[PDB]
RNA sequence: CUCUCGGCCGAAGCGUUUACUUUGAAAAAAUU
RNA sequence: UGGUGACUCUAGAUAACCUCGGGCCGAUCGCACGCCGGCGGCGACGACCCAUUCGAACGUCUGCCCUAUCAACUUUCGAUGGUAGUCGCCGUGCCUACCAUGGUGACCACGGGUGACGGGGAAUCAGGGUUCGAUUCCGGAGAGGGAGCCUGAGAAACGGCUACCACAUCCAAGGAAGGCAGCAGGCGCGCAAAUUACCCACUCCCGACCCGGGGAGGUAGUGACGAAAAAUAACAAUACAGGACUCUUUCGAGGCCCUGUAAUUGGAAUGAGUCCACUUUAAAUCCUUUAACGAGGAUCCAUUGGAGGGCAAGUCUGGUGCCAGCAGCCGCGGUAAUUCCAGCUCCAAUAGCGUAUAUU
RNA sequence: UACCUGGUUGAUCCUGCCAGUAGCAUAUGCUUGUCUCAAAGAUUAAGCCAUGCAUGUCUAAGUACGCACGGCCGGUACAGUGAAACUGCGAAUGGCUCAUUAAAUCAGUUAUGGUUCCUUUGGUCGCUCGUACUUGGAUAACUGUGGUAAUUCU
């Protein structure tokens, strides 16, 4: 290539997007933004795809311009404006909120929250550095860059965030005995509470975090989330409470379901 | 190709003009001729014979006088 | 009178002021019903207008009984003029299209290119 | 680069040797029972069962309590009664391994039209899903070969646009009855 | 297998080092 | 102060410097207009530098086909290393100077070949393997051949320029214009491959931007590459023919199913077609849906191979007479030809089936 | 479906090949009623190319004095839409091909503490002690004058 690459086509698109594989020849290549585009959802293919509402990328060119959606309490115009982690979406017309969080198995769920709830999101911080007349600041997941933070919060931690001002408020520290979701890898959307980290010098720190139903697995740090002090998740949680259930049981599920409802 | 419109036999013309030749074995060992225009002057009208002016483009080889002539039926 | 509308997936955009759903039509002796009649038979059941409802993508089943469709009812008039598609609107004659094919604008295009200034208003 | 699939199978392996006195006979036999067309309806009726032998057998090998040899098991065995070859009680792996070819040709519409008396011979039944006589539920089958599962199997009718079935006669009758 | 610092435990070292096996995280979709 | 496994890191203080081919420290626009003469709320363009994203570009480790009728190769012009520098966005023989004499090699260096772009993969296959991967996804490379540039964040760009070589159009004889390994289409080449079609309706991208544009892409057309489904008839009564159940010493006699011939009938059922309409659709077409017409064998007629053996199916009939020919191989033909050309009959595959080639 | 059959001899058992057999690829022959999908100038010539077309673009928001327009109400600086042209941006993507290229490309793996990075996204943008209630010179589009056989020439 010689320069930057702007085309994506459908089949080299990230799975976890849930597209077709007939419907046309490219996918939404995601604008650049907070979010690395393997691991993110752009409007459209929230707006279109997930919820229904439009039936066509003009239909929903024809939502964004009408300037009803607000990612992060900000209007975005653009359909390819990437959402990703802890993300929070608000459409005021119909008055709803949704905050995308990572399904158990592994995509973005439609997760409807509360007015009161959307009125925050949390942030894994992923570097620290001191600038210009000693100032501190905090780089975040999300590319929020915030001055002047707590001394105490140090890298890997979660901060939550009220949207309206744009400063924090309060953070959990990454401990053994804290909640988790994983964003990246095999493991992705699970949930459960961090076990024990070994740190490997010039290597990944390998994260072991025990389940609710006594799964213990492992992840990267890169990949883990911090969200609750001890058990208790500082948001609300998808509707598969981030147990992964085995193939078998998800059959059995099912076929309860089946019976049940006839 | 089918003739309906001018645009449609432009098409054609074209065609015909940039087309792989079949060279005919018998017309390109020989030279001949095709008629244009057909004069005739004859030395007695009565006699019923005379001097014919076949005008046209020679196709095959090189015509040479010398050699015969002949006209096809 | 043996034809007979069902709604399916039934869905209120607020975003876009219509009513968006999913169309089942039954007709066991007839043919594909004329999207007028659907029409018609859609407003008198949703009990507005039969001019603001806009029905289109009827693919009758193997055999000879359902036929599915999509099928919007926008609040408007003015609203489904602004955010239906142009072709959908010119089904219904408020929307009319341009008798030029692609290939003479694009000439003319090519044209007005070459020219410089004015020139370009005169070259067609 | 274009949007189209060109995913697609072959769904018949010809035989290696292709004159056996045993093979063509047998074969020959199996088409007079259930009414097909050539050699090549019996060949892919050979080539799934085979197939499912493949999945039955690529799934013994591995250990009792190996969770894909139980959940694959189950889904087949799963697969296997719904489309009446099976029964509940032998509803254990290694049984798939005891199947025949006429007991998957027993559950094609055709040989289902013949037994369930809507038909009289295996042909006329034949004749009778062509000519879209015979539906499924409320679905009209036009397919012979379309293979009945046993809860859909208790409801196969004559289709109400049919002579046989609602009315409404079809054109020899029309014909012969405006004579006179 | 263990003395040192902290809350019976976690850090500190390991253990001659591999080869081997098992496990764990990563290994783009499509195809399979 | 703060941070890594580790900084000559970030941050702090001091002395200075700061390019004129100069670095920031908004001489910009739009919307509603409102408050103690003076102050203001949203938004658009901006902007040095930090971050971030999209990346790129340089490295590490391990992983390729054939060849020894390629055994030594690399260093005068950089080969391997050291130091200092130059250049470069940065690390380095990347270049220059000065030093040292190294580096690689039968664990196959170097050289030569490849009907070699690399992968993801495909075909075949018990298990192992063998072969293919120009082909729609990722990466690479080039736009006739080489070379050098401008602008730009990004190009040694070719639907940019500049040369030379090779081609090649218009010329008023002075000059000017080139680059289909883009989509059509043509020539040529060949064993070998589609329309100068319609459309931005989807999928998406670009743009000051809901509005414009896009031979990207979609839709048709050509299409027996290949794959899926699947008609070319079914039934009844007769007349035979079998095979059965009951009764008769047996012969037989009955009503029990099945089978073809029907040079016998008989009406029913249908699609191919023909064809209003609807639907589909950007507009269409197709399919699906449906009015009407549409089936009796001289039709709405099924083909390609074969019929000694391998290998399923004729010592049938005529013709030919080691001729013509067939035959993958074994062989057939020289006057009774199971093998040739025909006729008839039969078999295999069946809307497919032969033949040549690459390969498993 | 972990499969073999004919052919060396007076006959036999062998080694051993040739031939058969089945796929899968391109071509090709004859044949072809329906219907759903569907490859397709790669192989030889990375050979040459008639013609047409494939990259252009405007909002409430950079610059309107084109009567180009119906049109305000008239000394109302600019009502509005708006051809053009300046500017900004895009054209480095996409598409095509497989000629070169053999630890080269590429893949998995790691680094950038050794660099750059449009735009988006977040931060920052009276932190400098030293005519502004608004600066200068042009140049298009326009008018008019032309040149050349001719160009997206000037």
């Amino acid at each position: 290539a010689r320069g930057p690459k702007k085309h994506l086509k459908r089949v080299a698109a990230p799975k976890h997007w849930m597209l077709d594989k007939l419907t046309g020849v490219f996918a939404p290549r995601p604008s650049t933004g907070p979010h690395k585009l393997r691991e993110c959802l752009p409007l459209i293919i929230f707006l279109r795809n997930r919820l229904k509402y439009a039936l066509t990328g003009d239909e929903v060119k024809k939502i964004c311009m009408q300037r009803f959606i607000k990612i992060d309490g900000k209007v975005r115009t653009d359909i390819t404006y990437p959402a990703g982690f802890m993300d929070v979406i608000s459409i005021d017309k119909t008055g709803e909120n949704f905050r995308l969080i990572y399904d158990t198995k592994g995509r973005f769920a439609v997760h409807r929250i509360t007015p009161e709830e959307a009125k925050y999101k949390l942030c894994k911080v992923r570097k620290i550095f001191v600038g210009t007349k000693g100032i501190p600041h905090l780089v975040t997941h999300d590319a929020r860059t915030i001055r002047y933070p707590d001394p105490l919060i140090k890298v890997n931690d979660t901060i939550q965030i009220d949207l309206e001002t744009g400063k924090i408020t309060d953070f959990i520290k990454f401990d053994t005995g804290n909640l988790c979701m994983v964003t990246g890898g095999a493991n992705l959307g699970r949930i459960g509470v961090i076990t024990n980290r070994e740190r490997h010098p010039g290597s990944f720190d390998v994260v072991h975090v025990k389940d609710a139903n006594g799964n213990s697995f492992a992840t990267r740090l890169s990949n883990i989330f911090v969200i609750g002090k001890g058990n208790k998740p500082w948001i609300s949680l998808p509707r598969g409470k981030g147990i992964r259930l085995t193939i078998a049981e998800e059959r059995d599920k099912r076929l309860a379901a089946k019976q049940s409802s006839g | 190709l089918l003739l309906d419109t001018q645009q449609e036999a432009g098409m054609l013309l074209r065609q015909l003009a940039n087309q792989k030749q079949q060279h005919l074995a018998f017309r390109d060992r020989r030279a001949y001729l095709f008629a244009h225009a057909v004069d005739f002057v004859p030395s007695e009208e009565n006699n019923l014979v005379g001097t014919l002016k076949i005008s046209g483009y020679v196709r095959g080889q090189t015509l040479n006088v010398n050699r015969l002539l002949h006209i096809v039926g | 009178d043996t034809v007979t509308i069902r709604t399916r997936k039934f869905m209120t955009n607020r975003l876009l002021q219509r009513k968006q759903m999913v169309i089942d039509v039954l007709h066991p002796g007839k043919a594909t019903v004329p999207k007028t009649e659907i029409r018609e038979k859609l407003a008198k059941m949703y009990k507005t207008t039969p001019d603001v409802i806009f029905v289109f993508g009827f693919r009758t089943h193997f055999g000879g009984g359902k036929t599915t469709g999509f099928g919007m009812i926008y609040d408007s008039l003015d609203y489904a003029k602004k955010n239906e598609p142009k072709h959908r609107l010119a089904r219904h004659g408020l929307y009319e299209k341009k008798k030029t094919s692609r290939k003479q604008r694009k000439e003319r295009k090519n044209r007005m290119k070459k020219v410089r200034g004015t020139a370009k208003a005169n070259v067609g | 680069p274009v949007a189209r699939s060109w995913v697609c199978r072959k769904t018949y392996v010809t035989p290696r040797r292709p004159f056996e006195k045993s093979r063509l006979d047998q074969e020959l036999k199996l088409i007079g029972e259930y009414g097909l067309r050539n050699k090549r309806e019996v060949w892919r009726v050979k080539f799934t069962l085979a197939k499912i032998r493949k999945a039955a057998r690529e799934l013994l090998t591995l250990d009792e309590k190996d969770p894909r040899r139980l959940f694959e098991g189950n889904a087949l065995l799963r697969r296997l009664v719904r489309i009446g070859v099976l029964d509940e009680g032998k509803m254990k792996l290694d049984y798939i391994l005891g199947l025949k070819i006429e007991d998957f040709l027993e559950r094609r519409l055709q040989t289902q039209v013949f037994k369930l008396g809507l038909a009289k011979s295996i042909h006329h039944a034949r004749v009778l899903i062509r000519q879209r006589h015979i539906r499924v539920r409320k679905q009209v089958v036009n397919i012979p070969s379309f293979i009945v599962r046993l809860d859909s199997q208790k409801h196969i009718d004559f289709s109400l646009r049919s002579p046989y079935g609602g009315g409404r006669p079809g054109r020899v009758k029309r014909k012969n009855a405006k004579k006179g």
